[PDB]
């Protein structure tokens, strides 16, 4: 029960720290450019039984593009992403979305408009209507304070599976178990641990 | 005329929000793991508790273990407002698996109460 | 959460 | 084992390929991800496309034969011209051939619309190339075999489809404009007979496949074509009534109809109305008899999302709007046309009813679009009664709430739709409210969404009607909370009656004795526990004293003193619940209610009595951390004294000049506090490393000296009188922060010095011109040196740094003419080391200051420093320019790159620069700076691209200098460039085109 989905944009919109937000939870400070693609299995669980993303997240900068077009064969749902902190990553929605469509001519197409957490705005609300005419799906996110950034695969999921009122449920938690010559790699590891800082403390939470 | 979760055994404790990291050794980074209810959950068949944690909107389990009475829970050098510890068993992800976390909390009062309930709860353990 | 006070006020005109 | 196919010295193994395909596609893991690498390898081969047509004639594996084509496009898009003429010829063949053969093979044809798909795009780029001037005969042969075969004939509209996209819809800057406009007049010279082909197909039927890629190249041709073709045949008549009956053509057809809606149509033929008329009417005809009628509930029928239900009252919905938005004024008179008119606007407001957020902004746009007209439009509003009425039932009910776009768009749509009938807005919002009281509509959500609507519409009633009807909906509220039991229900609505009242000043001015009333029932909240209540209640109370504060201010009739006397003597006692952040919420908005005393005796008397508190803890503080040093230590301490200054921040934020005396009072205090918290600070980082500042020990010390600069760059920002800032404020500011910045280590560095520095240039720069070498010398250097590394570290102070030097340049250029020549040198490299940045924070300002900077070298004139700025510097700014401008890297910077490149060309074609920019051995003794400048730039791009040929360089600067007064034209020529440089042999004369 797998779905093909692509991911596509100008490069830096957030594409790889998205997808890596809902794998690990962790939220990726750095930049590094994807190369052609990375595929990530990645499941949710539903009202409907579990549903399995195949995401390949592909690369936005054009030197590092791969096989670009030819990653999109029999995908059957894809998002598009851009950046609403940067104008040019919106301009360029409606050339990802051709070649997409090219290839895949009757698929549920996510347009997402990321990094709404910054305050710059520079993408305003207002403007973004190119997918009205494309049917497209359109949501604010952040993968930074995780605003919405669970909306792009529960309408997708709705879409492909043919249930308007399927919903992402509470996976089962099973009970954990009860727990040597290691109790000075452990004290090692934690003293490392302890001196450490958590990122953003400056977060509210 | 005819008209026409695996947690539910148990008992909440404790409930608090949190960010819970996980420590990647490797790159020497907190690395977070997952934001939402934490929560205490005594089994009222073996009394045992436990923290179970889920993320927010998807309800993905980012923590499930036992409260051992053998934890410590260490300050950060950075914060005055989270815990840190080693873990020798969590299945959040599946197979149990050892972890060093750290969790944090809204304010510092309500990070000295987790500390207090976990202390309470390992005395529970204790039997 | 009592607004007698706000009722008052309000019948004074 | 799967490397194998990167070996070209032997014959590639087709059966090999289609394994690392498949390991690709459908495998998974390592394996697939090896496999990934191989193939992107493989590709990326320069002569992989000569092995192309051994897999699209050998291989069985529909994703090779794709790869393929993606490897022979690449070539046709960058190295077609350079390519052996039996090459072009052999490649165009096969193309053909191979997509003749598809064609007439049925299990193929239906199989493989992909390949097919992809092997039509290829062609097109073929056309690009070779067509008209080396095909005259494609379109003619295309309408020839169409008529053979089926098959043929639709994949000939996916061609046609494919083709006018690239040439129409996706053709500016991806060729130049010499090469669009070329193709563009091509297809326009022979659509005549393309469009014949079409409507023949179109007409005669009846192959559904084939008609539905005809339609869908008909809605590319619609982008373009003139309006004769839709409105001189009988295609209207075709799409408005037999497509839309069918729903395999309904959806493409709808969508033909909607961009027909906005074809460039002549307004005085009576004719053509009728056309325009007719072809909406049988739409809606076909509407309301195949699909739905106008009764139907499409919130359910979205909701069911039952096939394409969704898409097609989303394309429903486009039409109506596109149409109605354009053409309504066409139904209005005509009473034979009233039912039609109305119709069109039930179904829109049936569809307004759906749950789609994206879909009611699209509606909403229309609505506002319409009430507009109606309220300014004479003898209209009559017309639409009915439709207003369900809309005000449809806005209200479906109110967000305020915080913000949605909201806004929904208020003025609403505020037009009371002014047009009050009388009924008032009675759906009783009505709505009575609901909420019987319990039949009662929820959370509901009564908030009322409420909302309830004050979105203040100030559009009569003040006499306002008054009762404000009076009418907090009654009905008051009795709704009595109803209710339980702290949450009656706080829910408790916090709604403060939120109309708030939207309702105009009201609260004219009732003192309720106005106080308020203010005094949002203290009592003040000191309520329930979640949410505090923040209501200070929320509440500043946003009412912005609107209302000169009733707080004077002497009430009934009254003794002034109210702000009164909230200011039970501030502790008001305040003693609240958080931090609450308490200086009410401090900021006591300091808006003391501004509009205009006695300044009593303005600063009331200053002195609000700041009472935090100026007697702040007094025992310094007297006690001056004596004891070690007190700072204490968390407490740092805590009590950030709040202090914090509280004085949020007072002068909304006081400006008029906290000038309360500054005063703490100023020197504060500063020699700064100057002992840096100590600490540095004292901390010496002891426990850099760690500690992450400390909650360090970071509560530096948010002491954030919130200090931060305060003081608040009144600086905001004073009128600037000779006391500079006279009293800045030299003793400027010692206490310049050398603590400079001589601690980077990461103990406050970017907010910069902040609060390009504040003090920003008002008071020109009055301190050894201040602000001051603050160069400082912080000019070491800042740099902080982030010259990579384009990541340090961002904060990154940013700020390009925003000081930006206004120091802007407002004491002096301050760099007097940097010696090695410092003025890295100002340069750090203006364009500011270029290169994709954060475009930083680029913007990069490129304006470069722009200023030329600008104030020009304005000295023909001097010595001018001179050897431009004998030094201009050939490293035009260069630099030019490399952001070609690396598709900074393709954000675009327009400022351009602006700046032009200025500088001008800069020599209008002979501003005085000295020869060369010496004397490279070039004979006359050689203008014109001459010069041509053949730098032709030897720089000849060594940066040299894939090019003399000629293109040669034209192309010839174009670029000659236009270097016509800034969109230079832009064009530009764009020309960027296209030329991805490709082999573009044509020289492509730079004549303006
Ligand atoms: N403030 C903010 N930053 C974000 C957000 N999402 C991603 N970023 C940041 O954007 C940068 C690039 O992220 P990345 O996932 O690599 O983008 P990408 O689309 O995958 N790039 P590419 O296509 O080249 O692989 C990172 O520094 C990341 O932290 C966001 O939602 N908010
Ligand atoms: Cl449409
Ligand atoms: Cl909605
Ligand atoms: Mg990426
Ligand atoms: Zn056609």
């Amino acid at each position: 029960v797998q779905f093909k989905l692509v991911l596509v944009g100008d490069g830096g919109t957030g594409k790889t720290t998205f997808v890596k937000r809902h794998l690990t939870g962790e939220f990726e400070k750095k930049y590094v450019a994807t190369l052609g693609v990375e595929v990530h299995p990645l499941v949710f669980h539903t009202n409907r039984g579990p549903i399995k993303f195949n995401v390949w997240d592909t690369a936005g900068q054009e030197k590092f593009g791969g096989l670009r077009d030819g990653y999109y064969i029999q995908a059957q749902c894809a998002i598009i992403m851009f950046d609403v902190t940067s104008r040019v990553t919106y301009k360029n929605v409606p050339n990802w979305h051709r070649d997409l469509v090219r290839v895949c001519e009757n698929i549920p197409i996510v347009l997402c408009g990321n990094k709404v957490d910054i305050k710059d705005r520079k993408v305003k609300a207002k403007s973004i209507v190119f997918h009205r005419k494309k049917n497209l799906q359109y949501y604010d996110i952040s993968a930074k304070s995780n605003y919405n950034f669970e909306k792009p695969f529960l309408w997708l999921a709705r879409k492909l599976i043919g249930d308007p009122n399927l919903e992402f449920v509470a996976m089962p938690a099973l009970a954990p178990p009860e727990v040597p010559a290691l109790a000075a790699q452990y004290e090692h590891d934690l003293e490392v641990a302890q001196t450490t800082a958590l990122p953003d403390e400056d977060d509210d939470l | 005329f005819e008209p026409v979760t695996m947690e539910e055994d148990e008992e909440v404790l404790y409930k608090v929000r949190a960010k819970l990291f996980r420590f990647d050794a490797d790159a020497k980074e907190w690395k977070e793991r997952g934001t939402g209810d934490c929560k205490f959950l005594k089994n009222k068949k073996t009394n045992k508790v436990r923290i179970l944690m889920r993320r927010d909107k998807t309800l993905k389990i980012c923590a499930n273990h036992i409260i051992a009475p053998e934890y410590t829970l260490k300050p950060n050098v950075g914060s005055d407002r989270s815990w840190v510890y080693a873990c020798t068993a969590d299945i959040a992800e599946g197979e149990a698996e050892a972890f060093t976390f750290a969790i944090r909390f809204g304010s510092k009062e309500n990070a000295d109460k987790f500390k207090e309930e976990f202390e309470k709860a390992q005395e529970i353990n204790k039997k | 959460f009592e607004m007698t006070e706000f009722n008052q006020a309000l019948e004074e005109i | 084992s799967m490397e194998g196919i990167l070996d070209f010295s032997n014959d590639l193994d087709i059966a090999l390929l289609d394994q690392v395909v498949s390991t690709f596609y459908q495998g998974s893991g390592v394996q697939q991800k090896q496999a990934q690498e191989i193939l992107t390898k493989f590709q990326d081969n320069p002569d992989a496309w000569q092995k192309a047509d051994q897999i699209l004639q050998f291989s069985t594996n529909p994703q090779s034969k794709f790869i393929a084509l993606s490897i022979l496009d690449k070539l046709i898009t960058r190295k077609w011209k350079l390519l052996p003429n039996d090459h072009r010829i052999g490649i165009r063949n096969f193309v053909v051939g191979m997509i003749i053969s598809m064609c007439q093979d049925d299990e193929v044809f239906k199989t493989q619309k992909n390949l097919i798909n992809k092997s039509d795009l290829t062609l097109v780029q073929i056309l690009k190339q070779e067509w008209p001037q080396n095909w005259p005969e494609f379109i003619p042969e295309l309408i020839g075999s169409s008529s053979s075969s089926v098959n043929v004939c639709e994949n000939n509209m996916i061609v046609l489809k494919l083709l006018s996209e690239e040439v129409f819809d996706f053709s500016a800057e991806q060729m130049t404009q010499a090469k669009a406009l070329h193709l563009k007049n091509s297809m326009s010279k022979e659509f005549e007979q393309i469009f014949k082909l079409c409507f023949q197909v179109l007409e005669q039927g009846s192959s559904s496949s084939l008609i539905v890629a005809t339609l869908e190249s008909l809605l590319r041709y619609l982008h373009w074509i003139p309006y004769r073709y839709i409105y001189e045949t009988n295609i209207l008549e075709l799409l408005s009534t037999k497509f839309m009956t069918s729903p395999d053509t309904r959806a493409i057809t709808l969508k033909c109809l909607t961009e027909v809606s906005n074809l460039k149509i002549p307004q005085d033929n009576d004719l053509i109305k009728r056309q325009t008329v007719l072809f909406f009417q049988n739409t809606l005809q076909q509407i309301a008899t195949s699909v739905m009628p106008v009764t139907a509930d499409l919130k359910a029928t979205y909701a069911n999302a039952n096939g394409n239900d969704q898409s097609f009252l989303q394309d429903l919905a486009m039409f109506l709007t596109t149409y109605l938005a354009r053409n309504r004024a066409l139904l209005e008179s005509d009473e034979s046309l009233r039912e039609l008119l109305l119709n069109a606007h039930q179904y829109l407001i049936q569809l307004s009813k759906i749950e789609e957020r994206e879909l009611f902004k699209t509606t909403l746009d229309y609505w506002h679009n319409l009430v507009a007209d109606l309220f300014y439009e004479p003898l209209k509003k009559h017309i639409y009664e009915e439709i207003c009425s369900q809309l005000r039932l449809v806005i209200i009910e479906n109110m967000v709430r305020p915080e913000i776009q949605l909201y806004k768009s929904e208020r003025e749509v609403l505020v037009y739709l009371t002014h047009l009938n009050v009388i009924d807005t008032e009675e759906i919002m009783i009505s709505k409210l009575a609901r909420q009281i019987d319990g039949s509509e009662w929820s959370w959500h509901n009564i908030n969404t009322l409420s909302w609507a309830i004050g979105s519409i203040s100030g559009t009633m009569s003040e006499d009607t306002e008054k009762r009807f404000v009076v009418t909906v907090i009654k009905d509220l008051l009795g709704l909370c009595e109803q209710k039991r339980g702290k949450d229900n009656k706080a829910v609505v408790a916090s709604d009656i403060m939120y109309v009242v708030g939207q309702y000043p105009r009201f609260l001015k004219a009732h003192w004795n309720f106005l106080r009333t308020v203010i005094l029932k949002l203290f009592e909240f003040m000191h309520e526990t329930h979640e949410g209540v505090q923040d209501m209640a200070c929320d509440t109370f500043i946003k009412i004293v912005q609107k209302c504060k000169y009733h707080f201010v004077i002497q009430q009739p009934r009254e003794s003193e002034p109210f702000i006397q009164t909230i200011i003597r039970d501030i502790q006692k008001t305040t003693a619940d609240l958080q931090p952040q609450q308490v200086h919420t009410f401090y900021k908005a006591c300091g808006i209610i003391i501004s509009e005393e205009r006695s300044v005796a009593e303005r600063n008397r009331l200053l002195s009595d609000l700041m009472q508190l935090p100026n007697m803890a702040w007094d025992t503080i310094v007297e006690q951390s001056t004596a004891n040093p070690t007190l700072l230590l204490d968390s407490e301490t740092v805590k009590i004294i950030a709040n202090i200054i914090k509280t004085n921040v949020a007072v002068c934020t909304s006081m400006g000049a008029d906290f000038y005396p309360q500054l005063g009072h703490i100023y020197y205090n504060m500063l020699q506090l700064y100057r002992a918290v840096s100590s600490m600070i540095s004292a901390q980082v010496a002891a426990e490393g850099l760690i500690a500042t992450k400390t909650p020990k360090v970071r509560g010390l530096r948010t002491i000296k954030k919130e200090i600069l931060k305060l003081v760059e608040t009144y600086i920002s905001k004073a009128r009188n600037l000779d006391d800032v500079v006279k009293v404020l800045v030299e003793p500011l400027l010692n206490a922060v310049l050398e603590d910045y400079m001589n601690n280590v980077p990461d103990a560095r406050d970017a907010e010095v910069l902040n609060c520095m390009t504040t003090v240039v920003e008002k008071v720069g020109h009055m301190i011109p050894q201040g602000v070498i001051l603050i160069l010398q400082s912080v000019f250097e070491c800042t740099l040196d902080m982030i010259n590394k990579d384009f990541t570290e340090y961002p904060e102070h990154r940013v700020e740094f390009y925003k000081l030097l930006k206004v120091i340049n802007e407002k004491s250029f002096a301050a760099f003419l007097e940097l010696p020549p090695a410092a003025f040198k890295l100002f340069v490299d750090a203006i364009c080391w500011a270029f290169k940045h994709n954060n475009r924070d930083v680029e913007v300002n990069g490129l304006q200051i470069a722009l200023d900077l030329v600008k104030n070298i020009e304005r000295m004139g023909n001097v010595p420093f001018a001179n050897e700025f431009h004998k030094n510097y201009f050939f490293i700014f035009v260069s630099e320019t030019f490399f952001v401008l070609t690396d598709s890297d900074h393709k954000s910077g675009f327009s400022k790159q351009a602006l700046l490149l032009m200025k500088l060309i001008s800069l020599v074609y209008d002979n501003k620069i005085s000295v020869p920019l060369y010496q004397e051995a490279e070039v004979p003794q006359g050689t203008s700076n014109q001459v010069y400048l041509s053949q730098y730039l032709a030897n720089m791009l000849s060594n940066a691209f040299p894939h090019l040929t003399s000629e293109q360089i040669a034209s192309f600067l010839s174009a670029l200098t000659k236009q270097c007064k016509d800034l969109v034209v230079f832009k064009g020529t530009l764009r020309d460039f960027l296209v030329q440089i991805k490709e082999v042999g573009g044509d020289p004369t492509d730079y004549l085109f303006a």
